[PDB]
RNA sequence: AAAUCUACGGAUCUACGAAGGAACGCCAAAAGCGAAGGCAGCUCUCUGGGUCUCUACCGACGCUGGUGUGCGAAAGCAUGGGGAGCGAACGGGAUUAGAUACCCUGGUAGUCCAUGCCGUAAACGAUGAGUGUUCGCCCUUGGUCUAUUCUGAUCUGGGGCUCAGCUAACGCGUUAAACACUCCGCCUGGGGAGUACGGUCGCAAGACCAAAACUCAAAGGAAUUGACGGGGGCCUGCACAAGCGGUGGAGC
């Protein structure tokens, strides 16, 4: 009694905006998120961790109402392990109202990528 | 860096991948990622300052620990 | 030589070739 | 921890012994350091290079983020069989 | 900064410029948001956001300030 | 904080594929090599130098070095390619009293390759090359000998601490700023001035050698005691925060 393809939750986590997409197993968008397209979020300022956990809360509710139990989540960002784990914990909100409801995320992974000295970086701010 | 979760207990599967993101060395690469360019003459400034850090934390555990050593043992 | 003496050396030698790219452009 | 000495090091690094050379990656992909393991510098330059090369060949990954964890003698493919689940607790 | 010489241990270099009370606050908000400002059906929150204050009750000024004489008097010993 | 910019001709995001240029994460550094400038993915070819051992050869053949010759970051110049990212000049949006700047958005020359030119840097260890001698301790690169299973000894370069000694002080301390010597370059109060004139060199930009008139009685180095900092740590005030009543408006 093993399934093979469960969807995906993809959390890239730049600096000026989150996006979280929901994926099937092959890449095909269903629905998606970002900071600045939240009904109540308006302008200002949108690197916080509230943006980022805002927005893993509207996608595990979006993810609730259409019906999937099982999920993959992959984290992809240049930033402490803290957020990630906080976004994670977030998006686990949006699906279960009082963390009593049961996990649909089976997976876990970082895909977190660096450069092997690729292109050269801009140049500093004097601020 | 995947884990995979058992019996439905999400923070036993973060905890074990912070610790293996924290021991497979990746969370120091993940944290050096420069986000400006800088020269090697500064390069240089700034692993000097390392290193004079990382000598003073040296002395500072040494001495540490050669007083609890002392009086742990039966001293 | 301190900063404050290489400061008056700076100087003139901007002076200086401000005014040779303006003569000597004849 | 395991065991290894310069000498042995000295006698079993090569490129086609990937194997061996498996010890001195981590879980990310990269080069274990000198001080975990204690041989010498000679050892630990011998150990680079040869992963190097090795990388280069194919027979070893560049980085495993993305990607399952890599060891010795099992495909790197990313089947339907990586990420199998259980129904039955729901 | 502070004069270096001896040993000397921080009494906040740890986790204690932490007010509590800031997660369950927004959570508490966050209802209001989804329910348009309505203290209504979201009570656990209320009482979580109460509970906290009870706590805080419980809770005083604690930390551990000690142990700068102690190492410099091992340290001199 | 915004705006320019970009996007319903479907952007950002997600999976697969294609092109092209530059730089080589982890190893990894008070490590290594080079006369200095410098040199980082890997495999091969050719080549310069260095270290250790020898009951091996030769026999003072050595050191420094004006005039000369060679090498020499980066930017720049000439001819031909290449151009992803970054980015002088320049266009636009903001900031300001003004903003030819700092901030944002585009972006040419350039950064890259082949062949040449120039010959300068805070080219810095602000410490010329070489020889002999001087109490130790702790690390480390590459060897050799002895081991008595874990170590000792001797060379070779690189680092940390120090007895003496030296130093105006800061500090140096077997890689000396110690005890002596050989040879070369350079200095002789500040400004004027690395300026003028002249010669040589360069396609140019400019480089090297390099004064005088006039003028002042100081210009400086290190450390001490205060003060100041839109530098830091620890505190503290109806100063602020939480309240209450006024003043500025009217008449006197
Ligand atoms: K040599
Ligand atoms: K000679
Ligand atoms: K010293
Ligand atoms: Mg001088
Ligand atoms: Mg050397
Ligand atoms: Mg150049
Ligand atoms: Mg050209
Ligand atoms: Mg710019
Ligand atoms: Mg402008
Ligand atoms: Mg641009
Ligand atoms: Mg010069
Ligand atoms: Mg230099
Ligand atoms: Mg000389
Ligand atoms: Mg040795
Ligand atoms: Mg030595
Ligand atoms: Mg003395
Ligand atoms: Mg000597
Ligand atoms: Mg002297
Ligand atoms: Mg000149
Ligand atoms: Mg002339
Ligand atoms: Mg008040
Ligand atoms: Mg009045």
């Amino acid at each position: 009694n093993l399934e093979t393809n469960a969807d995906i939750i993809h959390i890239k986590l730049l600096r000026n905006n989150t996006f979280v997409t929901v994926t099937d197993s092959k890449g095909n968008v269903k629905c998606k998120a970002t900071s600045g397209s939240l009904p109540d979020l308006k302008g200002g300022r949108k690197m916080t961790s509230y943006t980022a956990d805002a927005t893993a809360e509207n996608i595990g509710r979006r993810v609730k109402a259409m019906g999937l139990k099982s999920v993959v989540v992959k984290v992809n960002g240049f930033t402490h392990f803290k957020k990630k784990r906080n976004a994670i914990v977030a998006f686990r909100s949006g699906y279960s109202n009082s963390r009593n409801d049961q996990n649909p995320i089976v997976y876990i992974e970082d895909t977190t990528r660096k450069a092997h000295n690729g292109c050269r970086l801009p140049r500093k701010r004097r601020v | 860096i995947r884990v995979k979760v058992f019996s439905g207990d999400l923070d036993k599967a973060l905890t074990i991948l912070q610790r293996k993101m924290q021991s497979s060395g990746m969370e120091r690469l993940i944290k050096a990622q420069q986000t400006h360019h800088i020269k090697n003459s500064e390069k240089k400034v700034l692993a000097r300052k390392n290193l004079e850090r990382k000598i003073k934390s040296i002395d500072f555990a040494r001495k540490l620990q050669s007083i609890l050593i002392k009086k742990v043992r039966g001293l | 030589d301190s900063v404050k003496k290489k400061r008056k050396k700076k100087m003139n030698k901007h002076k200086y070739r401000k005014l040779r790219k303006k003569q000597g452009r004849k | 921890k395991a065991e290894i000495t310069t000498e042995e090091v000295l006698k079993k690094a090569d490129f086609r012994n990937v194997r061996f050379l498996a010890q001195f990656i981590t879980e990310a992909g990269i080069l274990v350091k000198r001080k975990q393991t204690g041989i010498s510098a000679k050892a630990q330059r011998k150990i680079a290079r040869e992963i190097k090369t090795a990388r280069a060949f194919g027979l070893m990954p560049f980085t495993t983020m993305g990607t399952k964890a890599f060891t010795f003698g099992k495909t790197m493919e990313n089947r339907d069989q990586d990420f199998e689940y259980e129904v039955i607790d729901d | 900064g502070r004069k270096a010489g001896n040993l000397y241990i921080n009494p906040k270099k740890l986790g204690n410029l932490a007010k509590p009370c800031m997660k369950e606050m927004v959570s508490f908000l966050n209802c209001m948001a989804l329910n348009n400002i309505k203290d209504d059906k979201c009570e656990k929150q209320k009482q979580l956001l109460s509970v906290c204050m009870q706590g805080q009750s419980d809770h005083k000024n604690k930390s551990w300030g000690n142990i700068n004489y102690h190492l410099q008097r091992l340290t001199r010993g």
